Parts: C-alpha cells; sequence; structure tokens
C-alpha cells in the first residue's frame, strides 16, 4: 500500500528515564543466596528511554 | 487511540545482582554509574559500612 | 530442594562451580556431592618400641 496515516502527527521523539527497568538473567543458570555481579548488554540505568 | 511503549537500547553495562532463598533476582545494583555504584561494585556487596 | 525454573539448570554455589543439576531427558531437581574424601594418615609408634 501506500495510503498514508490519518492523523499522523510529525512529534518530536521525547524521552523518559529507565528506572530498574531491563534487569535479565544472564542466562538458564540457578543461583541461591549469592551476591553474583557480571558484564553484559544491559539496559543502563537513568537513561534516556525514548 | 491511547497506547503507550517505550523503547530502550541495550549497552555493555556492569550490573550487581542479589538471589534470594528461591533464587530470583531480588535487587540490582549498577556498577558504572556513580563512584557509589563503582564502590558497591568493588566491595562484592551493596551495603557499604 | 531448591526451586528450578523450568529453563533453570545448573545450580551454582559461592564457589561458582556446578552445584545442582537437571536431567534434560526426564524433569527432576538433583543434588551433587563431590568424592575423593581427604587424604592419608598414618600412625605408627617408634620403630624399636
Ligand atoms: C536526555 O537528552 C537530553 C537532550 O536531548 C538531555 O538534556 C538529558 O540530560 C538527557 N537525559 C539524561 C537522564 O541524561
Ligand atoms: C520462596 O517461595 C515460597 C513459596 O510460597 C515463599 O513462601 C517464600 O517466602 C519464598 N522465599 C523467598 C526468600 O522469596
Amino acid at each position: 500500500q501506500c495510503v498514508n496515516l490519518t492523523t499522523r502527527t510529525q512529534l518530536p521523539p521525547a524521552y523518559t528515564n529507565s528506572f530498574t527497568r531491563g534487569v535479565y538473567y544472564p542466562d538458564k543458570v540457578f543461583r541461591s543466596s549469592v551476591l553474583h555481579s557480571t558484564q553484559d548488554l544491559f539496559l543502563p540505568f537513568f537513561s534516556n528511554v525514548t | 487511540g491511547a497506547a503507550a511503549y517505550y523503547v530502550g537500547y541495550l549497552q555493555p553495562r556492569t550490573f550487581l545482582l542479589k538471589y534470594n532463598e528461591n533464587g530470583t533476582i531480588t535487587d540490582a545494583v549498577d556498577c558504572a554509574l556513580d563512584p557509589l555504584s563503582e564502590t558497591k561494585c568493588t566491595l562484592k556487596s551493596f551495603t557499604v559500612e | 530442594n531448591k526451586k528450578f525454573l523450568p529453563f533453570q539448570q545448573f545450580g551454582r554455589d559461592i564457589a561458582d562451580t556446578t552445584d545442582a543439576v537437571r536431567d534434560p531427558q526426564t524433569l527432576e531437581i538433583l543434588d551433587i556431592t563431590p568424592c575423593s574424601f581427604g587424604g592419608v594418615s598414618v600412625i605408627t609408634p617408634g620403630t624399636n618400641t
């Protein structure tokens, strides 16, 4: 198709902050009562999410 | 109509985790946010005396 | 006796090794205790005695 949107508004991509979001399990590995820490492709805290 | 959805970008950060008895992630602590978070990741504990 | 989520397979210890597992064929929680207990101690008196 080529029909445009009816009410497409030309709005800028505004910004909010990822507070504690984006905390995933790094693998399929169970832990218990430990304070593990590692590096992987994370969602950075408090950054501009669109 | 009224609908909201947010977009985040994945970056190679470094986090601290805390597991409970049941093994869920209870708390998440960043490393490279401020020198306080750097300190919490350096001591391998988020309870700095 | 832990809470394995169905994707969670490998239990890790504080020493970051393999602790608790699950058979990929049959869903079951297991626990591992390593072998090779300790060493050899020899008690003897004096040979001339
Ligand atoms: C988001 O971007 C704006 C400029 O586009 C900047 O002023 C603001 O500080 C950013 N937010 C954060 C949390 O850094
Ligand atoms: C673990 O799960 C059980 C199931 O109800 C719950 O009673 C218990 O409080 C949980 N423990 C933790 C540390 O989350």
